[PDB]
């Protein structure tokens, strides 16, 4: 019946900066909208009930406003505790969510590459890891090369949560392939793209 | 603002069922607010499942669940239970119990939350991880590859907790095999590589697996 | 000029002081006689806002009926958490009588006379009275009995029709008789409730048609309760002091919207000795039924529904599902007190 169009899908902003996410409804819903905050790994937390009512234990910078069909949540001066996902709720219907984090000066990733252990090769499998350390924004593009042959569909990557102190992300990408398949090539590289990089960076090793 | 208390994480084969419990009041201390159950699948939006009225067991289940879900409460009406039958892999999620604050009107403003109950639906068997070294090549990085375990979670400490200043333990990823992997990497100056031992301590409680891997150049 | 306010109301009735029937006994000491000639004044050009879902009158009636029950009913045993109270459980005379609720000096009751008023919003035809009409405190689930009937069309009432946590009172504009009986001398607990299927399905049809108006135009479907205590999952009520539980499955048959659907519908009913107390927490045990024919002919004047939850597939489903509900007895009172609010002068 009801549809909650929340936006933007994502946004970034500097400390002490004003952030406003908005929710729209396919129909008029009076004040029957609630806002939540969900930090990574934790249960959601109610911020604003019935569109405008702030809840006890919720910093003043947090404000909910709206009525009828148009609603929004606002954080006066954005703080580092406020990094999380925020979604609206209309009874059992939830908005799409807005991921918000700290906007810092674009930063290049400190890159490192790791061959597979010899212990792993005995298993008949080989994992090649490519580490990206302390960069921003979260966006990036790691693509594996085996003898200058881009690999795709055999890699899995994993990012951390934005560090609190420095406000950076770090990313681990694993290229997996069989023991026998690994021994067929020599040059193994991580091709990396990012705002903080003037040119796509390569980090490689020669098998053995 | 009090957190409700939910039962521990659960693992299930497809076709099976699980029951999550949620203690929402003390037995010993306005119609009561209903207990709501929801779940959030990994990297997904929260999904409402049902409410249960602890006063008379009245219930409302999300229609698309097709009668697969059942909610009840104990005799004292201090604890709610959610039963999910005919589990499929995509029932894998964290299950939450939630409830509105008692001095509020909206049944839907979830002020109180359980800490959540991870439910993993998979046909993979319990398995301890193998831990392979990530040998470091001014500042060098080194880590551990925690490979092929089930189910989550594993916890990773460096030097029996000693050092954390420069540790990036990444979220586990699910491989096509149905098993998990994660990496834990550590930043350190180069000078140190030949003076101080670096052991990553890996514990996977579900398989009762402990390991102490020394990472050397 | 006046303003909304809440004050302690008093009840009035035509109770008989010499009766041993428990409602009469209660009302005799807890109410005053009915006003032999009550005045009602119509307010030419007034328009006032009501909210049947936020009406302190409902709270007061609840207090009163709970009180009537706690001192009228005599279970052999009451159990409440860690309390076990045994006592004598003589059978009682039991038949609800009409109670009127009245304001004290300085206050007046405003009454909405809009035929299709749904319980909340502006009301054009307002008047003032000193008391409500006579309201029988009938405690029942799923079906509302011996109540008053909507004036023109069947009316749907909810605090929020799109909120699945909200009970939906359906107000009939024509009553359907329900005739429940535990025959004399089979198990003494076994009873049945008979209902003219023809009349009932005509009404239940007109109901779905009215629900259609509130949900774009999705096909309406009924189902048995998804769960809960028996007082909820069955049509529950008291007759001559006995607690009936009638299975209403056959009452909400969607097919009857052709062959066999007409004709008398017999509902299997059970008289229970062990019950859950609606007044609050605990169980009560009563003695087995009295002897002889036990019979209660009632008017169905309303239904309590619950709508099935779940909007996730933005498009999702093509039909709505409703299940007989109740269990919050305040809803029974709202069912009757909806057109009244207290105002201070
Ligand atoms: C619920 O009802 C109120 C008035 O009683 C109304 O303002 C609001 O729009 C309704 N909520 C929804 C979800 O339609
Ligand atoms: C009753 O009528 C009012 C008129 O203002 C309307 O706003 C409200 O939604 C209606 N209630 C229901 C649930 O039909
Ligand atoms: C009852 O209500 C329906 C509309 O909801 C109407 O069509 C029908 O004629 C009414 N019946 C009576 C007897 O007023
Ligand atoms: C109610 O049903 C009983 C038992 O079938 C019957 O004796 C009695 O005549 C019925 N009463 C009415 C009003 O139809
Ligand atoms: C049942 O209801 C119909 C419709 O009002 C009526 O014609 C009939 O007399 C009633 N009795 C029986 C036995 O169907
Ligand atoms: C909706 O349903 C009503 C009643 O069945 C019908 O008369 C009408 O054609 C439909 N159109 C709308 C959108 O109300
Ligand atoms: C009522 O009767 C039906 C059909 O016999 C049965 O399936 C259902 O379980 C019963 N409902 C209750 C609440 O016992
Ligand atoms: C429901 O509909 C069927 C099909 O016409 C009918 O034969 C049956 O008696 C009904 N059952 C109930 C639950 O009343
Ligand atoms: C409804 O009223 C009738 C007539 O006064 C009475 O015989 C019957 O017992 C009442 N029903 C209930 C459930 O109180």
């Amino acid at each position: 019946d009801i549809q909650m169009t929340q936006s933007p899908s994502s946004l970034s902003a500097s400390l002490g900066d004003r952030v406003t996410i908005t929710c729209q409804a396919s129909r008029g819903i009076g004040k029957d909208l609630n806002w939540y905050q969900q930090k990574a790994g934790k249960a959601p937390k109610l911020l604003v009930s019935d569109a405008s009512t702030l809840e006890g234990g919720v910093p003043s910078r947090f404000s909910g406003s709206g009525f009828h069909q148009d609603f929004s949540l606002t954080i006066s001066s954005l703080q580092a505790e406020d990094v999380a996902t925020y979604f609206c709720q209309q009874y059992e219907t939830f908005g799409q969510g807005t991921k918000v984090d700290i906007k810092r000066t674009v930063a290049a990733p400190s890159v490192f590459i790791f061959p597979p252990s010899d212990e792993q090769l005995k298993s008949g499998t080989a994992s090649v890891v490519c580490l990206l350390n302390n960069f921003y924004p979260r966006e990036a593009k790691v693509q594996w090369k085996v003898d200058n042959a881009l690999q795709s569909g055999n890699s899995q990557e994993s990012v951390t949560e934005q560090d609190s102190k420095d406000s950076t992300y770090s990313l681990s990408s694993t290229l997996t392939l069989s023991k026998a398949d690994y021994e067929k090539h020599k040059v193994y590289a991580c091709e990396v793209t990012h705002q903080g990089l003037s040119s796509p960076v390569t980090k490689s090793f020669n098998r053995g | 603002q009090v957190q409700l208390v939910q039962s521990g994480a659960a693992v299930r084969k497809p076709g099976a069922s699980v029951t999550v419990s949620c203690k929402f009041a003390e037995d010993d201390d306005a119609p009561e607010h209903f207990i709501h159950f929801l779940r959030q699948a990994p990297g997904q939006q929260l999904e409402w499942l049902a409410w249960m009225n602890p006063t008379n067991g009245a219930v409302n289940y999300a229609w698309y669940l097709n009668g697969r879900v059942t909610a009840t409460r104990d005799r004292s009406m201090t604890t709610a239970f959610l039963e999910v039958k005919s589990l499929r892999s995509d029932d894998t999620a964290v299950y939450y119990c939630a409830r509105a604050q008692k001095r509020g009107r909206s049944e839907w403003a979830y002020a109180h939350w359980g800490q959540g109950t991870p439910v993993v639906v998979s046909s993979a068997s319990t398995k301890g991880p193998s831990v392979f070294p990530l040998a470091p090549s001014g500042t060098a990085a080194l880590g551990c590859l925690v490979k092929d375990y089930f189910p989550e979670p594993v916890t990773v400490s460096w030097n029996s907790g000693a050092l954390t200043s420069g540790v990036h333990t990444f979220p586990a990823v699910l491989q096509s095999s149905g098993l998990y992997s994660l990496s834990s990497v550590v930043t350190v100056p180069s000078s140190s590589l030949g003076t101080q031992t670096y052991i990553c301590n890996v514990n996977h409680k579900p398989s009762n697996t402990k390991v102490d891997k020394k990472v050397e150049p | 000029v006046w303003k909304d306010a809440d004050t302690t109301l008093f009840c009035a009735s035509d109770a008989k002081a010499h009766e041993t029937e428990v409602h009469n006994v209660w009302a005799t000491h807890a109410c005053v006689p009915t006003d032999p000639n009550p005045q009602e004044i119509h307010l030419e050009n007034v328009t006032e806002n009501f909210n049947m879902w936020k009406n302190n009158m409902v709270e007061q009636m609840q207090e009163d009926v709970i009180s009537l029950w706690d001192q009228s009913l005599q279970p052999c045993v009451k159990l409440t958490g860690g309390s076990v109270i045994k006592q004598a459980c003589p059978k009682i005379s039991f038949d609800p009588i009409p109670i009127h609720y009245c304001t004290p000096a300085g206050y007046v009751i405003l009454k909405c006379n809009d035929k299709n008023f749904n319980g909340t919003g502006p009301c054009k035809n307002v008047s003032s009275v000193q008391c409500t009409h006579g309201i029988k405190p009938v405690v029942s689930t799923q079906l509302l009995l011996n109540g008053s009937l909507a004036e023109e069309e069947i009316i749907i009432r909810s605090e929020n029709i799109s909120d699945n946590a909200k009970t939906i009172i359906v107000h009939l504009n024509k009553s359907v008789e329900i005739n429940c009986t535990r025959p004399s001398n089979g198990d003494i607990r076994k009873a049945y409730c008979e209902i003219n299927g023809t009349k009932w399905n005509k009404v239940l049809k007109q109901v779905t048609e009215k629900l259609k108006e509130h949900f774009n135009n999705k096909t309406i479907i009924f189902q048995p309760p998804s769960g809960g205590d028996l007082e909820i999952t069955m049509h529950h009520f008291n007759c001559r002091g006995e607690f009936f539980y009638c299975n209403t499955t056959q009452l909400f048959n969607n097919t009857c919207i052709m062959k066999g659907c007409n004709g008398t519908i017999t509902l299997p009913c059970k008289i229970k000795q062990i019950i859950n107390m609606w007044q609050g927490t605990g169980q009560a045990m009563y003695a087995p039924p009295i002897d002889g024919k036990i019979n209660c002919v009632s008017n169905i004047t309303g239904i309590l529904l619950t709508r099935d939850g779940g909007n996730t597939g933005n498009n999702s489903r093509t039909n709505e599902t409703f299940r007989p509900g109740g269990g919050n007895i305040k809803d029974n009172w709202r069912s009757e007190l909806y057109k009244y609010k207290v105002v201070q002068i």
